[PDB]
Protein backbone atom coordinates (compact mmCIF):
# COMPACT_ATOMS: atom_id res chain seq x y z
CA UNK A 1 0.00 0.00 0.00
CA UNK A 2 1.02 3.72 -0.38
CA UNK A 3 2.99 4.98 2.40
CA UNK A 4 0.87 7.20 4.67
CA UNK A 5 0.37 9.14 7.66
CA UNK A 6 -2.84 10.51 9.80
CA UNK A 7 -2.33 13.32 12.83
CA UNK A 8 -5.13 14.75 15.37
CA UNK A 9 -5.11 17.43 17.80
CA UNK A 10 -8.10 16.20 19.72
CA UNK A 11 -12.26 15.51 19.64
CA UNK A 12 -14.87 17.28 21.68
CA UNK A 13 -17.42 20.02 21.40
CA UNK A 14 -15.90 22.13 18.65
CA UNK A 15 -18.89 24.24 16.72
CA UNK A 16 -19.39 26.30 13.92
CA UNK A 17 -20.46 28.89 15.74
CA UNK A 18 -17.74 29.11 17.93
CA UNK A 19 -15.56 30.28 15.27
CA UNK A 20 -14.54 32.84 12.22
CA UNK A 21 -12.92 31.14 9.38
CA UNK A 22 -9.70 32.71 10.03
CA UNK A 23 -9.60 31.73 13.48
CA UNK A 24 -10.30 27.75 11.64
CA UNK A 25 -7.87 28.48 9.15
CA UNK A 26 -5.23 29.08 12.00
CA UNK A 27 -6.25 25.00 13.16
CA UNK A 28 -5.74 24.39 9.45
CA UNK A 29 -2.53 25.96 8.43
CA UNK A 30 -1.34 23.96 11.74
CA UNK A 31 -2.64 20.89 10.84
CA UNK A 32 -1.15 21.32 7.26
CA UNK A 33 2.13 21.74 7.83
CA UNK A 34 2.47 19.03 10.41
CA UNK A 35 0.80 16.38 7.68
CA UNK A 36 3.48 17.93 4.92
CA UNK A 37 6.57 17.29 6.82
CA UNK A 38 5.05 13.67 7.43
CA UNK A 39 4.47 13.05 3.69
CA UNK A 40 7.93 14.54 2.77
CA UNK A 41 9.75 12.20 5.05
CA UNK A 42 7.74 8.90 4.11
CA UNK A 43 8.59 10.10 0.29
CA UNK A 44 12.17 10.30 1.10
CA UNK A 45 11.96 6.28 2.70
CA UNK A 46 12.47 7.56 6.10
CA UNK A 47 11.00 5.05 8.76
CA UNK A 48 6.65 5.11 10.38
CA UNK A 49 8.56 5.11 13.53
CA UNK A 50 10.40 8.27 13.12
CA UNK A 51 7.45 10.27 11.07
CA UNK A 52 5.21 9.72 13.90
CA UNK A 53 7.65 11.03 16.35
CA UNK A 54 8.19 14.04 14.43
CA UNK A 55 4.52 14.50 14.08
CA UNK A 56 3.79 14.00 17.87
CA UNK A 57 6.86 16.54 18.99
CA UNK A 58 5.42 19.15 16.24
CA UNK A 59 1.94 18.97 17.68
CA UNK A 60 3.44 19.57 21.38
CA UNK A 61 5.32 22.80 20.19
CA UNK A 62 1.80 23.91 18.24
CA UNK A 63 0.19 26.20 21.25
CA UNK A 64 -2.99 25.40 19.78
CA UNK A 65 -3.17 21.49 20.80
CA UNK A 66 -2.81 20.32 24.27
CA UNK A 67 -0.21 18.39 24.34
CA UNK A 68 3.48 20.68 25.47
CA UNK A 69 3.48 24.31 24.56
CA UNK A 70 -0.70 24.76 25.32
CA UNK A 71 -0.89 22.11 27.63
CA UNK A 72 -4.17 22.46 29.88
CA UNK A 73 -4.01 23.52 33.49
CA UNK A 74 -4.22 20.88 36.33
CA UNK A 75 -6.79 21.58 39.83
CA UNK A 76 -3.18 23.33 41.24
CA UNK A 77 -2.02 25.79 37.98
CA UNK A 78 0.39 23.44 36.94
CA UNK A 79 1.19 21.13 34.09
CA UNK A 80 1.42 17.14 34.09
CA UNK A 81 1.82 15.76 30.74
CA UNK A 82 2.22 11.87 29.35
CA UNK A 83 2.74 10.12 26.16
CA UNK A 84 3.87 6.64 24.38
CA UNK A 85 5.01 5.24 21.02
CA UNK A 86 5.05 2.16 19.32
CA UNK A 87 6.69 0.47 16.86
CA UNK A 88 4.87 -1.90 15.04
CA UNK A 89 7.56 -3.90 13.68
CA UNK A 90 9.25 -4.89 17.01
CA UNK A 91 6.22 -4.28 19.10
CA UNK A 92 8.75 -2.06 21.31
CA UNK A 93 6.46 0.64 23.21
CA UNK A 94 8.09 3.06 25.54
CA UNK A 95 6.05 5.90 27.95
CA UNK A 96 6.12 8.45 30.55
CA UNK A 97 2.97 9.53 32.68
CA UNK A 98 2.80 12.75 35.03
CA UNK A 99 5.82 14.66 33.57
CA UNK A 100 6.07 18.59 34.57
CA UNK A 101 10.08 19.64 33.83
CA UNK A 102 10.23 17.46 29.87
CA UNK A 103 10.31 20.11 26.86
CA UNK A 104 8.90 17.26 24.73
CA UNK A 105 7.05 13.77 26.34
CA UNK A 106 7.09 11.77 23.05
CA UNK A 107 11.04 12.01 22.83
CA UNK A 108 11.15 10.87 26.66
CA UNK A 109 8.79 8.35 25.32
CA UNK A 110 11.34 7.10 22.35
CA UNK A 111 13.91 7.37 25.16
CA UNK A 112 11.93 4.92 27.61
CA UNK A 113 11.13 2.63 24.18
CA UNK A 114 15.24 2.87 22.96
CA UNK A 115 17.53 3.33 25.84
CA UNK A 116 15.72 0.69 28.56
CA UNK A 117 14.17 -2.41 29.26
CA UNK A 118 11.07 -0.74 30.43
CA UNK A 119 7.82 0.36 28.81
CA UNK A 120 6.58 2.51 31.06
CA UNK A 121 8.36 5.93 33.97
CA UNK A 122 6.18 8.15 35.96
CA UNK A 123 7.05 11.16 37.71
CA UNK A 124 10.69 12.52 39.35
CA UNK A 125 12.01 9.12 38.58
CA UNK A 126 11.16 8.98 34.66
CA UNK A 127 12.78 12.98 34.32
CA UNK A 128 15.75 11.64 36.06
CA UNK A 129 16.15 8.65 33.48
CA UNK A 130 16.11 11.19 30.38
CA UNK A 131 18.01 13.85 32.52
CA UNK A 132 20.90 11.44 33.23
CA UNK A 133 21.21 11.10 28.71
CA UNK A 134 20.99 14.86 27.81
CA UNK A 135 17.35 15.85 28.28
CA UNK A 136 17.11 19.68 29.53
CA UNK A 137 15.22 20.05 32.65
CA UNK A 138 12.59 22.97 31.58
CA UNK A 139 10.33 25.05 34.08
CA UNK A 140 6.35 23.78 33.61
CA UNK A 141 5.60 27.52 33.05
CA UNK A 142 7.00 27.10 29.64
CA UNK A 143 3.48 25.07 28.67
CA UNK A 144 1.17 27.89 29.79
CA UNK A 145 -0.99 29.96 27.69
CA UNK A 146 -3.66 32.88 28.06
CA UNK A 147 -6.40 30.86 25.98
CA UNK A 148 -5.96 27.41 28.15
CA UNK A 149 -5.43 29.85 31.60
CA UNK A 150 -9.02 31.63 30.87
CA UNK A 151 -11.00 27.34 30.16
CA UNK A 152 -9.46 26.90 33.90
CA UNK A 153 -11.26 30.35 34.98
CA UNK A 154 -14.21 29.12 33.44
CA UNK A 155 -14.92 25.87 34.53
CA UNK A 156 -14.42 26.66 38.51
CA UNK A 157 -15.42 29.09 41.33
CA UNK A 158 -12.72 31.61 42.79
CA UNK A 159 -11.65 30.94 46.81
CA UNK B 1 -4.39 14.93 23.38
CA UNK B 2 -2.58 14.95 20.12
CA UNK B 3 -1.27 11.70 18.09
CA UNK B 4 0.09 10.45 14.50
CA UNK B 5 0.11 7.31 13.11
CA UNK B 6 1.81 5.92 9.58
CA UNK B 7 3.12 3.40 7.01
CA UNK B 8 5.96 3.49 5.57
CA UNK B 9 7.43 2.55 2.58
CA UNK B 10 8.83 -0.96 3.84
CA UNK B 11 5.44 -1.83 5.37
CA UNK B 12 6.30 -0.67 8.85
CA UNK B 13 3.58 0.39 10.95
CA UNK B 14 3.59 2.74 14.18
CA UNK B 15 1.58 5.01 16.77
CA UNK B 16 2.19 8.13 19.17
CA UNK B 17 0.01 9.91 21.13
CA UNK B 18 1.15 13.03 23.77
CA UNK B 19 -1.46 14.94 26.27
CA UNK B 20 -1.97 17.40 28.61
CA UNK B 21 -5.43 15.56 30.22
CA UNK B 22 -8.31 18.03 31.14
CA UNK B 23 -8.33 20.87 32.51
CA UNK B 24 -9.21 21.04 36.45
CA UNK B 25 -7.86 17.43 36.72
CA UNK B 26 -6.17 16.44 39.95
CA UNK B 27 -3.05 16.02 39.83
CA UNK B 28 -1.52 12.26 39.81
CA UNK B 29 -4.17 10.92 37.63
CA UNK B 30 -3.41 8.73 34.58
CA UNK B 31 -5.75 8.46 31.64
CA UNK B 32 -5.40 6.46 28.01
CA UNK B 33 -2.33 8.50 26.18
CA UNK B 34 0.18 6.62 27.95
CA UNK B 35 -1.49 3.01 27.99
CA UNK B 36 -0.37 0.87 25.82
CA UNK B 37 -3.60 -0.78 23.67
CA UNK B 38 -5.66 2.33 25.39
CA UNK B 39 -4.58 5.08 23.72
CA UNK B 40 -2.02 3.85 22.04
CA UNK B 41 -1.61 0.35 19.25
CA UNK B 42 1.14 -0.39 16.31
CA UNK B 43 1.60 -3.66 15.18
CA UNK B 44 2.73 -4.85 11.62
CA UNK B 45 0.27 -7.83 11.22
CA UNK B 46 -2.71 -5.51 11.62
CA UNK B 47 -2.87 -1.75 12.65
CA UNK B 48 -1.47 1.40 14.30
CA UNK B 49 -4.20 3.39 16.33
CA UNK B 50 -3.82 6.79 18.16
CA UNK B 51 -6.95 7.39 20.61
CA UNK B 52 -8.71 10.92 22.04
CA UNK B 53 -11.47 11.36 24.71
CA UNK B 54 -12.57 9.82 28.02
CA UNK B 55 -9.61 8.76 29.45
CA UNK B 56 -11.55 5.88 32.06
CA UNK B 57 -14.00 4.86 28.83
CA UNK B 58 -10.64 4.01 26.44
CA UNK B 59 -8.92 2.10 28.96
CA UNK B 60 -11.47 -0.28 30.30
CA UNK B 61 -12.40 -0.36 26.61
CA UNK B 62 -8.87 -1.14 25.64
CA UNK B 63 -10.26 1.04 22.43
CA UNK B 64 -6.69 0.66 20.60
CA UNK B 65 -5.84 -3.21 21.18
CA UNK B 66 -10.00 -3.56 20.26
CA UNK B 67 -9.03 -2.37 16.65
CA UNK B 68 -6.43 -4.59 15.89
CA UNK B 69 -8.07 -7.67 17.57
CA UNK B 70 -11.27 -7.11 15.99
CA UNK B 71 -9.33 -7.06 12.09
CA UNK B 72 -6.68 -9.87 13.52
CA UNK B 73 -9.06 -12.78 14.82
CA UNK B 74 -12.50 -11.12 14.10
CA UNK B 75 -11.52 -10.16 10.40
CA UNK B 76 -13.27 -7.27 10.23
CA UNK B 77 -12.40 -4.67 7.62
CA UNK B 78 -10.76 -1.43 9.47
CA UNK B 79 -14.29 0.40 8.37
CA UNK B 80 -16.12 -1.98 10.31
CA UNK B 81 -13.58 -2.16 13.35
CA UNK B 82 -13.64 1.37 13.77
CA UNK B 83 -17.61 1.76 13.19
CA UNK B 84 -17.84 -0.88 15.74
CA UNK B 85 -15.55 0.24 18.63
CA UNK B 86 -16.18 4.60 18.13
CA UNK B 87 -19.86 4.44 17.39
CA UNK B 88 -21.06 1.39 19.69
CA UNK B 89 -18.31 0.33 21.81
CA UNK B 90 -17.50 3.63 23.31
CA UNK B 91 -20.99 5.30 23.51
CA UNK B 92 -23.02 2.56 25.51
CA UNK B 93 -19.86 2.84 28.45
CA UNK B 94 -20.38 6.95 28.01
CA UNK B 95 -17.24 7.49 25.69
CA UNK B 96 -16.87 10.20 23.85
CA UNK B 97 -14.09 11.10 21.40
CA UNK B 98 -12.43 9.39 18.33
CA UNK B 99 -9.06 7.54 17.06
CA UNK B 100 -6.88 7.93 13.78
CA UNK B 101 -6.03 3.97 12.43
CA UNK B 102 -3.63 3.27 9.05
CA UNK B 103 -3.97 -0.69 8.31
CA UNK B 104 -1.04 -2.92 6.78
CA UNK B 105 -2.22 -2.50 3.91
CA UNK B 106 -2.79 1.61 4.00
CA UNK B 107 -6.25 1.86 4.54
CA UNK B 108 -7.02 5.07 6.91
CA UNK B 109 -9.80 5.91 9.08
CA UNK B 110 -10.45 9.00 11.36
CA UNK B 111 -13.25 7.99 13.22
CA UNK B 112 -15.10 10.43 16.17
CA UNK B 113 -18.52 9.90 17.92
CA UNK B 114 -18.32 13.70 18.88
CA UNK B 115 -19.34 17.16 17.39
CA UNK B 116 -15.44 17.89 16.12
CA UNK B 117 -11.88 16.20 15.99
CA UNK B 118 -8.52 18.10 15.07
CA UNK B 119 -7.25 15.76 11.81
CA UNK B 120 -5.23 15.38 8.63
CA UNK B 121 -4.36 12.90 6.65
CA UNK B 122 -2.24 12.43 3.08
CA UNK B 123 -0.30 9.94 0.95
CA UNK B 124 3.29 9.78 0.33
CA UNK B 125 3.60 12.11 -2.65
CA UNK B 126 -0.09 13.84 -2.91
CA UNK B 127 -2.20 16.55 -0.99
CA UNK B 128 -3.44 16.55 2.14
CA UNK B 129 -6.83 16.59 3.49
CA UNK B 130 -7.82 18.68 7.07
CA UNK B 131 -10.78 19.04 8.75
CA UNK B 132 -12.40 19.85 11.96
CA UNK B 133 -16.19 19.45 11.99
CA UNK B 134 -18.41 16.08 10.66
CA UNK C 1 3.36 -10.26 42.04
CA UNK C 2 -0.18 -12.40 43.32
CA UNK C 3 -3.72 -12.25 42.20
CA UNK C 4 -7.22 -13.64 42.41
CA UNK C 5 -9.95 -14.46 39.85
CA UNK C 6 -13.68 -15.47 40.82
CA UNK C 7 -17.17 -16.55 39.04
CA UNK C 8 -19.93 -16.37 42.02
CA UNK C 9 -22.86 -18.02 42.22
CA UNK C 10 -24.65 -15.08 40.42
CA UNK C 11 -22.70 -15.53 37.54
CA UNK C 12 -20.17 -12.41 38.29
CA UNK C 13 -16.29 -12.68 37.23
CA UNK C 14 -13.63 -10.16 38.89
CA UNK C 15 -10.22 -9.82 38.89
CA UNK C 16 -7.06 -8.43 40.94
CA UNK C 17 -3.35 -8.09 40.81
CA UNK C 18 -0.92 -6.74 43.62
CA UNK C 19 3.10 -6.53 43.50
CA UNK C 20 6.45 -5.38 44.76
CA UNK C 21 7.82 -5.50 41.70
CA UNK C 22 11.40 -6.87 40.27
CA UNK C 23 13.87 -7.55 43.13
CA UNK C 24 16.35 -4.51 41.74
CA UNK C 25 14.31 -2.98 40.12
CA UNK C 26 14.78 0.99 38.63
CA UNK C 27 12.43 2.85 40.91
CA UNK C 28 9.35 4.48 38.84
CA UNK C 29 9.10 1.50 36.60
CA UNK C 30 5.67 0.16 36.02
CA UNK C 31 5.09 -3.36 34.52
CA UNK C 32 2.34 -5.06 34.34
CA UNK C 33 0.69 -5.43 37.73
CA UNK C 34 -1.36 -1.95 37.86
CA UNK C 35 -2.25 -1.63 34.18
CA UNK C 36 -6.30 -3.18 32.79
CA UNK C 37 -5.69 -5.40 29.99
CA UNK C 38 -2.25 -6.32 31.08
CA UNK C 39 -1.74 -7.64 34.39
CA UNK C 40 -5.61 -7.61 35.24
CA UNK C 41 -8.86 -8.02 33.24
CA UNK C 42 -12.31 -8.85 34.10
CA UNK C 43 -15.91 -8.97 32.08
CA UNK C 44 -18.91 -11.10 32.36
CA UNK C 45 -19.51 -11.48 29.22
CA UNK C 46 -15.95 -13.60 28.74
CA UNK C 47 -13.02 -14.16 31.14
CA UNK C 48 -11.27 -12.92 34.20
CA UNK C 49 -7.49 -13.16 34.13
CA UNK C 50 -4.74 -12.19 36.48
CA UNK C 51 -1.06 -12.13 35.33
CA UNK C 52 2.41 -12.46 36.91
CA UNK C 53 5.77 -12.16 34.81
CA UNK C 54 8.02 -10.00 32.53
CA UNK C 55 6.14 -6.98 33.02
CA UNK C 56 7.40 -4.81 29.62
CA UNK C 57 6.54 -7.97 27.89
CA UNK C 58 2.68 -8.54 29.37
CA UNK C 59 2.20 -4.52 28.35
CA UNK C 60 3.50 -5.35 24.92
CA UNK C 61 1.53 -8.06 24.22
CA UNK C 62 -1.79 -7.17 26.13
CA UNK C 63 -1.45 -10.48 27.93
CA UNK C 64 -4.64 -10.27 30.08
CA UNK C 65 -6.69 -8.84 27.56
CA UNK C 66 -5.47 -10.96 24.48
CA UNK C 67 -7.19 -14.17 26.39
CA UNK C 68 -10.64 -12.57 26.11
CA UNK C 69 -9.84 -11.32 22.25
CA UNK C 70 -8.98 -15.03 21.11
CA UNK C 71 -12.12 -16.16 22.98
CA UNK C 72 -14.78 -13.96 21.69
CA UNK C 73 -13.15 -13.25 18.09
CA UNK C 74 -10.70 -15.54 17.65
CA UNK C 75 -13.13 -18.95 18.76
CA UNK C 76 -10.29 -20.34 20.86
CA UNK C 77 -11.75 -22.24 24.18
CA UNK C 78 -9.75 -20.92 27.31
CA UNK C 79 -7.38 -23.40 27.08
CA UNK C 80 -6.50 -22.67 23.84
CA UNK C 81 -6.30 -19.13 24.20
CA UNK C 82 -4.34 -19.94 27.91
CA UNK C 83 -1.52 -22.01 25.35
CA UNK C 84 -0.96 -19.42 22.67
CA UNK C 85 -0.48 -16.24 24.83
CA UNK C 86 1.74 -18.30 27.45
CA UNK C 87 3.98 -20.87 25.51
CA UNK C 88 4.11 -18.55 22.31
CA UNK C 89 3.21 -15.51 21.96
CA UNK C 90 5.30 -14.22 25.41
CA UNK C 91 8.80 -16.15 24.93
CA UNK C 92 8.65 -14.91 21.37
CA UNK C 93 9.32 -11.24 22.80
CA UNK C 94 11.52 -12.38 25.75
CA UNK C 95 8.49 -13.28 28.38
CA UNK C 96 8.25 -15.55 31.16
CA UNK C 97 6.04 -16.18 33.70
CA UNK C 98 2.05 -17.12 33.56
CA UNK C 99 -1.69 -16.39 34.52
CA UNK C 100 -4.53 -17.61 36.15
CA UNK C 101 -8.35 -17.11 33.84
CA UNK C 102 -11.67 -18.38 34.58
CA UNK C 103 -14.47 -18.04 31.53
CA UNK C 104 -17.99 -17.29 32.27
CA UNK C 105 -18.88 -21.07 32.12
CA UNK C 106 -16.96 -21.51 34.91
CA UNK C 107 -14.07 -23.61 32.93
CA UNK C 108 -10.43 -22.51 34.92
CA UNK C 109 -7.05 -22.42 33.72
CA UNK C 110 -3.74 -21.80 35.80
CA UNK C 111 -0.44 -21.48 32.58
CA UNK C 112 2.97 -20.91 33.25
CA UNK C 113 6.34 -21.44 31.04
CA UNK C 114 8.69 -20.58 34.68
CA UNK C 115 9.92 -23.67 36.45
CA UNK C 116 7.07 -22.90 39.26
CA UNK C 117 3.80 -21.00 39.81
CA UNK C 118 2.65 -20.63 43.23
CA UNK C 119 -1.05 -21.41 42.53
CA UNK C 120 -4.52 -22.83 43.95
CA UNK C 121 -8.37 -23.24 43.10
CA UNK C 122 -11.13 -24.82 43.87
CA UNK C 123 -14.88 -25.12 43.24
CA UNK C 124 -17.50 -23.95 46.02
CA UNK C 125 -18.25 -26.91 48.36
CA UNK C 126 -15.05 -29.02 46.87
CA UNK C 127 -11.11 -29.74 48.31
CA UNK C 128 -8.82 -27.51 46.89
CA UNK C 129 -5.64 -28.31 44.63
CA UNK C 130 -2.66 -26.13 45.10
CA UNK C 131 0.78 -26.74 43.34
CA UNK C 132 4.30 -24.81 42.99
CA UNK C 133 6.18 -27.02 40.16
CA UNK C 134 5.41 -27.78 36.72
CA UNK D 1 -20.10 -23.86 39.52
CA UNK D 2 -18.94 -20.76 41.53
CA UNK D 3 -14.84 -21.15 41.53
CA UNK D 4 -11.90 -19.16 42.75
CA UNK D 5 -8.54 -19.36 41.71
CA UNK D 6 -4.76 -17.27 42.97
CA UNK D 7 -1.46 -17.15 42.15
CA UNK D 8 1.64 -16.41 44.30
CA UNK D 9 3.85 -15.13 41.44
CA UNK D 10 5.78 -16.92 38.34
CA UNK D 11 9.77 -17.84 38.12
CA UNK D 12 12.72 -19.52 39.22
CA UNK D 13 11.47 -21.41 42.30
CA UNK D 14 16.76 -25.86 46.80
CA UNK D 15 14.03 -25.81 49.08
CA UNK D 16 13.54 -28.45 51.80
CA UNK D 17 9.83 -29.82 52.45
CA UNK D 18 9.32 -27.85 55.30
CA UNK D 19 10.09 -24.70 53.16
CA UNK D 20 7.66 -25.49 50.61
CA UNK D 21 4.95 -26.88 53.23
CA UNK D 22 4.58 -23.19 54.44
CA UNK D 23 3.59 -21.92 50.84
CA UNK D 24 1.32 -24.91 50.31
CA UNK D 25 -0.67 -24.09 53.66
CA UNK D 26 -0.57 -20.66 53.01
CA UNK D 27 -2.16 -21.28 49.77
CA UNK D 28 -4.34 -23.89 51.15
CA UNK D 29 -5.19 -21.47 53.68
CA UNK D 30 -6.49 -18.05 50.91
CA UNK D 31 -8.60 -20.74 48.19
CA UNK D 32 -10.19 -22.25 51.45
CA UNK D 33 -10.89 -18.95 52.57
CA UNK D 34 -12.38 -17.79 48.99
CA UNK D 35 -14.47 -20.81 48.71
CA UNK D 36 -16.56 -20.37 51.58
CA UNK D 37 -17.44 -16.69 50.91
CA UNK D 38 -18.71 -18.06 47.33
CA UNK D 39 -20.68 -21.36 49.09
CA UNK D 40 -21.88 -18.17 51.40
CA UNK D 41 -23.50 -16.25 48.02
CA UNK D 42 -20.43 -13.26 48.27
CA UNK D 43 -19.70 -11.39 45.12
CA UNK D 44 -16.39 -12.38 43.01
CA UNK D 45 -15.44 -8.61 43.74
CA UNK D 46 -15.63 -9.10 47.24
CA UNK D 47 -13.65 -12.48 47.23
CA UNK D 48 -10.66 -11.52 44.92
CA UNK D 49 -10.45 -8.22 47.05
CA UNK D 50 -10.12 -10.37 50.08
CA UNK D 51 -8.10 -13.34 48.87
CA UNK D 52 -5.56 -10.06 47.14
CA UNK D 53 -5.36 -8.68 50.85
CA UNK D 54 -4.52 -12.18 52.55
CA UNK D 55 -1.96 -12.50 49.89
CA UNK D 56 -0.67 -9.27 50.59
CA UNK D 57 -0.69 -9.70 54.53
CA UNK D 58 1.17 -13.50 54.23
CA UNK D 59 4.66 -12.03 54.13
CA UNK D 60 5.79 -15.34 51.87
CA UNK D 61 4.34 -13.49 48.65
CA UNK D 62 5.71 -10.47 46.92
CA UNK D 63 2.71 -8.01 47.35
CA UNK D 64 2.34 -5.88 50.73
CA UNK D 65 4.33 -7.44 53.30
CA UNK D 66 7.04 -9.07 52.16
CA UNK D 67 7.49 -7.09 48.91
CA UNK D 68 10.70 -7.25 46.94
CA UNK D 69 13.52 -4.64 47.42
CA UNK D 70 14.07 -1.99 44.54
CA UNK D 71 17.67 -1.68 43.19
CA UNK D 72 17.81 1.69 46.03
CA UNK D 73 16.69 -0.57 48.93
CA UNK D 74 12.95 0.84 48.77
CA UNK D 75 9.51 -0.56 48.22
CA UNK D 76 7.26 0.69 45.39
CA UNK D 77 3.95 -1.40 45.38
CA UNK D 78 1.11 -1.59 42.99
CA UNK D 79 -2.11 -2.83 42.43
CA UNK D 80 -5.55 -3.08 39.76
CA UNK D 81 -8.66 -4.89 40.32
CA UNK D 82 -11.43 -5.03 37.82
CA UNK D 83 -15.39 -6.06 38.17
CA UNK D 84 -16.60 -7.79 35.04
CA UNK D 85 -20.07 -7.04 36.31
CA UNK D 86 -19.86 -2.97 35.72
CA UNK D 87 -16.64 -2.75 33.58
CA UNK D 88 -15.28 -0.65 36.00
CA UNK D 89 -11.48 -1.02 37.39
CA UNK D 90 -9.43 1.06 39.85
CA UNK D 91 -5.42 0.58 39.93
CA UNK D 92 -2.36 2.48 42.02
CA UNK D 93 1.40 2.49 40.88
CA UNK D 94 4.32 3.65 42.75
CA UNK D 95 2.93 4.16 46.38
CA UNK D 96 4.92 2.75 49.84
CA UNK D 97 2.18 4.20 52.68
CA UNK D 98 -0.61 2.24 51.99
CA UNK D 99 -0.53 -1.09 53.75
CA UNK D 100 -2.77 -3.14 51.25
CA UNK D 101 -2.22 -1.36 47.53
CA UNK D 102 -5.48 -3.90 46.23
CA UNK D 103 -7.94 -1.55 48.92
CA UNK D 104 -6.32 1.80 47.43
CA UNK D 105 -6.89 0.15 44.16
CA UNK D 106 -10.64 -0.16 44.81
CA UNK D 107 -10.88 3.33 46.49
CA UNK D 108 -9.96 4.43 43.33
CA UNK D 109 -12.46 2.03 41.26
CA UNK D 110 -15.51 3.29 43.96
CA UNK D 111 -14.54 7.34 44.07
CA UNK D 112 -12.29 8.40 41.41
CA UNK D 113 -13.23 9.54 38.14
CA UNK D 114 -9.89 7.84 36.50
CA UNK D 115 -8.91 4.50 36.59
CA UNK D 116 -5.43 5.15 38.01
CA UNK D 117 -3.91 7.01 40.30
CA UNK D 118 0.18 7.35 41.56
CA UNK D 119 2.78 8.19 43.98
CA UNK D 120 2.06 10.85 46.72
CA UNK D 121 -1.32 11.85 45.06
CA UNK D 122 -2.76 8.47 45.07
CA UNK D 123 -1.71 8.26 48.72
CA UNK D 124 -3.46 11.14 49.70
CA UNK D 125 -6.12 10.34 47.91
CA UNK D 126 -6.45 6.86 50.16
CA UNK D 127 -6.34 8.95 53.20
CA UNK D 128 -8.79 11.57 52.44
CA UNK D 129 -11.56 8.75 52.50
CA UNK D 130 -10.46 7.51 55.66
CA UNK D 131 -7.51 4.75 54.82
CA UNK D 132 -4.41 4.65 57.25
CA UNK D 133 -0.84 5.92 56.56
CA UNK D 134 2.02 3.61 57.53
CA UNK D 135 6.13 3.43 57.30
CA UNK D 136 7.40 1.20 54.33
CA UNK D 137 9.44 -0.07 56.59
CA UNK D 138 6.46 -2.65 57.44
CA UNK D 139 6.81 -4.68 54.37
CA UNK D 140 10.81 -5.46 54.97
CA UNK D 141 11.68 -9.41 55.33
CA UNK D 142 14.96 -10.92 55.82
CA UNK D 143 14.49 -13.05 53.13
CA UNK D 144 13.62 -10.29 50.42
CA UNK D 145 17.08 -8.42 51.17
CA UNK D 146 18.98 -11.79 50.81
CA UNK D 147 17.30 -12.33 47.49
CA UNK D 148 18.84 -8.52 46.68
CA UNK D 149 22.24 -9.07 47.87
CA UNK D 150 21.72 -12.39 45.49
CA UNK D 151 20.54 -10.10 42.65
CA UNK D 152 23.49 -7.72 43.56
CL1 LIG E 1 3.86 -28.97 43.06
CL1 LIG F 1 10.08 -33.03 56.32
NA1 LIG G 1 1.04 21.86 21.96
NA1 LIG H 1 2.71 -10.42 51.03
Amino acid sequence: GKAVIAIHGGAGAISRAQMSLQQELRYIEALSAIVETGQKMLEAGESALDVVTEAVRLLEECPLFNAGIGAVFTRDETHELDACVMDGNTLKAGAVAGVSHLRNPVLAARLVMEQSPHVMMIGEGAENFAFARGMERVSPEIFSTSLRYEQLLAARKEG
Amino acid sequence: TVGAVALDLDGNLAAATSTGGMTNKLPCTVGAAPLVGAGCYANNASVAVSCTGTGEVFIRALAAYDIAALMDYGGLSLAEACERVVMEKLPALGGSGGLIAIDHEGNVALPFNTEGMYRAWGYAGDTPTTGIYR
